[PDB]
C-alpha cells in the first residue's frame, strides 16, 4: 500500500542546518493536496509550522518563517526541511503528514523524529 | 483566544457515554459546517485520525465515537466505551488559520 | 510510403522549413491508434484527443 | 518488439525540464533536432516553477513544423493551431469539458 | 483567375526603409511619452538568466506608454489587441499579365 | 531610447545607409543616447538570435528591438513574442517573416506588429464591395484557424449596416475530404 518515510541527520557537530527528509513510496507524489509539518513537545501539546501542495501553494507561520526552508529533490520528489542549529536537550518530535486539503482531513501522519531548538 | 479540553483526567467506566468538551474560542461553524477532527496518540506513537467532521463515519471504527456541538463548544461522545480507549485524544479545528492544538486530554481508566 | 527529407541537422544552416513536416503531421492526424491502454485514442482535427 | 521495428530501429533521448526557459529552449535547439528527432514528447511539469514551459517547445517545433505531442499539459492556450500548429495532445484541455 | 481582388500591404509605397522610419518614430514617441510622464525610463536587468522581478513601476505603464503613440501626425497607436488604429492598406488585383497591380488604397 | 535593428538574410540596405537613417534632426527632442545598433546577420538561427539579443541587451540597454528580414516563416514572430514576455523587452515586426500577421498574443507580451487585423481587411473589402455596388454576395471558407472569428465578424457587420447585404449562403467546406459535397 501507500507508504511514507521520514528521516534526518538529527544530531551532528553543532552550528549546522538540519535537513529532514520526507518521502512517499507506492503513490504519486505531485498530484493534489496538503503536506504539513507538525511539532510536538514532551508536554503533550501540538503546534503547526507549514503546508505545501502540489498546487504550489505554501503557508507558514509568520513568526517561524525565519529559518525554515522547504526544498525539493526530484529523483523521488522528496521534500527537505532545512532549519538552523541542532542539539540534544530540547528533544521534540517532528512529523511530515500528507492530508486532505483545508486542514480538514488528516489522511496520513508522520512517525516522529528528534529535532531540537536550543 | 484559548482552546481547551475538559477534563484532563476524567472518570471513564465501561458501557456509558464519555464526554470530552473541546472548547474553541473562535466561531468554528462555516457555511453550516463545523470543521472538527478527533484523533488518538501515544507518546512517541504515530497519530491516527479517529473521526472527522464529528458526524461522518470513519472507515474502520463503528459509531462508538461521535461528536456534537457547534461554534464555541464541541463534545466527543464515546458511546459506549471500551478499555483500550486510554490514549491522548486531540480535537482539532479545520476552518482556517491559525491551526490551533486542542487540549489533548489523556484518557485514564478507573 | 513517401520519399522523405530527413529532419534537419541541428538549428544551424537551416533557414528553410521541413518539407516532411506537413506530410508527417498529416499522416499523424490520419494515424489511427488502436492499442490504447487508456481507453480509445481518438483525436479530432483540432489536435486534441 | 510488439508493433515491429524491422525497417526502423528507434533511439530514444530525453532531457530534463530545465527551470530556465531560455536554457531549456537552447538545449532543445542544439540537442534534440540535431539528432534528427521525429517528434518531441513533453508532459506537464510537476514542479510549479513555470507552467508555460511547453510554449518554447511548441515554438521551436513550429519553426520546423515538427509535430510535438504533449502528455499531461492541458493548457487551452495551446489549443490554437494558428500559433501552436505542430501541437497535439493525448489529453483534452479544460475548454473541452465545457462540451 | 484574373480580376481576383485581395487586400495586402503597400510593397511599393510602404517600403522597408519607410517601415524602419515609421517604427523608429513609434519607439521614439513612446520613449518620449514615458520620459515626460514618469520623469525617467526604468532600466531592465542586464542578464536574460535573472529572476522574474518586475520593477516598482512595471512595464505595464510603459506598455500603455507604448500604446498612445503618434508619430509625424500618423496616428499609429495600437489598440488593446496591439494593432494600428490607422494601418495603411492596399487592394490588389490580377491583371491580364497574371500579375498583381495597385488599384486600391486605404489611408486615414 | 536605444534601438536594436536585426536584419537576417537581408541584402537591401547597407549598414552605413542603415545608420544614415538616424538623422540628427530626428534626434532633436530626446538628448539621451539613442544608440541605434543595426546588426546584419547573414543567418537567422534562433539560438544565435537569442544569444545576440541577450548580448546586445547586456551591452547597449535595448529599449526598442525592431526586427525585419525577407523570410517566409511566421514562427520568428512567435519567438519574438516569447522573448518579449520573458525578458521584458519590446519587439516590433516589420518585413519578411516579421511582416505577416499575428493571430493572438499572450497578454504579458510587449510586442507590436505592422500587419492588420483580419477584421480590418474584412471591413475594407466589404466597403470596397459596396463602393462598386456589388450588393449580392456569398461567403465560403475552409477550416483554417481564425474562420470562426471571420464568419462571426462578417455576420455581425451584416446585422448592423443599413446597406442590406444578402448572404444567400455561407459555407465552411474542406476540399481535402469528400469532394462531392464541396462541388454540390
Ligand atoms: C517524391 O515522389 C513524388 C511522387 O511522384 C514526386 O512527385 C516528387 O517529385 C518526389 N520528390 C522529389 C524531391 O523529387
Ligand atoms: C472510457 O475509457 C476507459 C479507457 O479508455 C475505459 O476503462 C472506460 O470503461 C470507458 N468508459 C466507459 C463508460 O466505458
Ligand atoms: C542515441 O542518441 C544519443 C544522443 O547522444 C546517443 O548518446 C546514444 O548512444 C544513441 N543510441 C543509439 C542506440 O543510437
Ligand atoms: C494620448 O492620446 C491622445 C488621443 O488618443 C492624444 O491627444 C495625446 O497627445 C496622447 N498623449 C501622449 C503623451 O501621447
Ligand atoms: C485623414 O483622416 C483624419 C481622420 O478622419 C482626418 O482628421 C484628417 O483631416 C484626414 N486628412 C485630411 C488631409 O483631411
Amino acid at each position: 500500500d501507500v507508504q511514507l518515510q521520514e528521516s534526518g541527520p538529527g544530531l551532528v557537530k553543532p552550528s549546522q542546518s538540519l535537513s529532514l527528509t520526507c518521502t512517499v513510496t507506492g503513490y504519486s507524489i505531485t498530484s493534489d493536496y496538503a503536506w504539513n509539518w507538525i511539532r510536538q513537545f514532551p508536554g503533550n501539546k501540538l503546534e503547526w509550522m507549514g503546508y505545501i501542495s502540489y498546487s504550489g501553494s505554501t503557508g507558514y507561520n509568520p513568526s517561524l518563517k525565519s529559518r525554515i526552508s522547504i526544498t525539493r529533490d526530484t529523483s523521488k520528489n522528496q521534500f527537505f526541511l532545512q532549519l538552523n542549529s541542532v542539539t540534544t536537550e530540547d528533544t521534540a518530535t517532528y512529523y511530515c503528514a500528507r492530508l486532505y486539503y483545508g486542514f480538514y482531513g488528516m489522511d496520513y501522519w508522520g512517525q516522529g523524529t528528534s529535532v531540537t531548538v536550543s | 483566544i484559548v482552546l481547551t479540553q475538559s477534563p484532563a483526567s476524567l472518570a471513564v467506566s465501561l458501557g456509558q457515554r464519555a464526554t470530552i468538551s473541546c472548547k474553541a474560542s473562535q466561531s468554528v461553524d462555516y457555511d453550516g459546517n463545523s470543521y472538527m477532527n478527533w484523533y488518538q496518540q501515544k507518546p512517541g506513537q504515530p497519530p491516527k485520525l479517529l473521526i472527522y467532521a464529528a458526524s461522518n463515519l470513519e472507515s474502520g471504527i463503528p459509531a462508538r465515537f461521535s461528536g456534537s456541538g457547534s461554534g464555541t463548544d464541541f463534545t466527543l461522545n464515546i458511546h459506549p466505551v471500551e478499555e483500550e480507549d486510554a490514549a491522548t485524544y486531540y480535537c482539532q479545528q479545520g476552518n482556517e488559520d491559525p491551526p490551533t492544538f486542542g487540549g489533548g486530554t489523556k484518557l485514564e481508566i478507573k | 510510403k513517401e520519399n522523405i527529407t530527413d529532419p534537419p541537422r541541428g538549428c544551424v544552416g537551416n533557414t528553410n522549413i521541413w518539407k516532411t513536416g506537413p506530410l508527417f503531421k498529416r499522416v499523424l492526424m490520419s494515424s489511427k491508434y488502436a492499442d490504447g491502454v487508456t481507453g480509445r485514442v481518438e483525436f479530432n482535427e483540432d489536435g486534441d484527443r | 518488439k510488439r508493433h515491429g521495428s524491422w525497417k526502423i530501429q528507434l533511439n530514444a533521448t530525453s532531457v530534463t525540464h530545465k527551470p530556465n526557459a531560455i536554457q531549456m529552449a537552447l538545449s532543445v535547439c542544439e540537442d534534440l533536432i540535431s539528432s534528427q528527432v521525429y517528434a518531441i514528447l513533453v508532459s506537464h511539469p510537476p514542479t510549479p516553477n513555470d507552467h508555460f514551459t511547453p510554449t518554447p517547445v511548441s515554438y521551436t517545433a513550429g519553426f520546423y513544423r515538427i509535430p510535438v505531442l504533449g502528455l499531461t499539459t492541458r493548457m487551452s492556450i495551446y489549443s490554437d493551431k494558428s500559433i501552436h500548429l505542430s501541437f497535439l495532445r493525448t489529453v483534452p484541455p479544460y475548454s473541452h469539458q465545457s462540451s | 483567375p484574373s480580376g481576383l481582388i485581395s487586400v495586402s500591404y503597400d510593397d511599393w509605397d510602404y517600403s522597408l526603409e519607410a517601415r524602419v522610419r515609421d517604427g523608429l518614430g513609434i519607439l521614439t514617441t513612446a520613449a518620449s511619452s514615458m520620459l515626460e510622464k514618469f520623469s525617467y525610463i526604468p532600466e531592465a536587468k542586464a542578464s536574460c538568466y535573472g529572476q522574474a522581478e518586475k520593477p516598482e513601476t512595471p512595464l505595464h505603464t510603459l506598455h500603455q506608454f507604448m500604446v498612445n503613440v503618434t508619430w509625424d501626425g500618423k496616428d499609429l497607436s495600437f489598440t488593446e489587441e496591439g494593432y494600428q488604429v490607422h494601418p495603411r492598406l492596399v487592394v490588389i488585383v490580377l491583371n491580364k499579365d497574371r500579375e498583381w497591380e495597385k488599384v486600391g488604397k486605404w489611408e486615414n | 531610447l536605444n534601438i536594436a535593428v536585426l536584419l537576417g538574410h537581408s541584402h537591401d540596405v547597407t549598414e552605413r545607409e542603415l545608420r544614415n537613417l538616424w538623422g540628427p534632426e530626428q534626434a532633436t527632442g530626446l538628448p539621451l543616447d539613442v544608440n541605434v545598433v543595426a546588426l546584419l546577420m547573414n543567418r537567422t538561427d534562433p539560438k544565435s538570435l537569442i544569444t545576440h539579443v541577450c548580448d546586445l541587451m547586456s551591452g547597449a540597454r535595448i529599449h526598442g528591438l525592431v526586427f525585419g528580414d525577407d523570410t517566409d516563416q511566421e514562427a520568428v514572430a512567435q519567438m519574438l513574442d516569447f522573448i518579449s514576455s520573458q525578458t521584458f523587452i519590446p519587439i516590433l515586426g516589420i518585413h519578411g517573416g516579421a511582416s505577416m500577421i499575428m493571430a493572438d498574443k499572450d497578454p504579458t507580451s510587449t510586442f507590436f506588429q505592422f500587419g492588420a487585423s483580419i477584421q480590418q481587411q474584412a471591413t475594407v473589402m466589404l466597403k470596397i464591395m459596396q463602393d462598386y455596388d456589388w450588393h449580392v454576395f456569398s461567403l465560403v471558407t475552409t477550416i483554417f484557424p481564425g474562420y470562426r472569428d471571420f464568419i462571426s465578424f462578417i455576420k455581425t457587420t451584416v446585422d448592423n449596416s443599413f446597406v442590406g447585404w444578402d448572404m444567400q449562403n455561407v459555407i465552411t467546406l474542406d476540399t481535402s475530404f469528400e469532394d462531392a459535397k464541396t462541388q454540390v
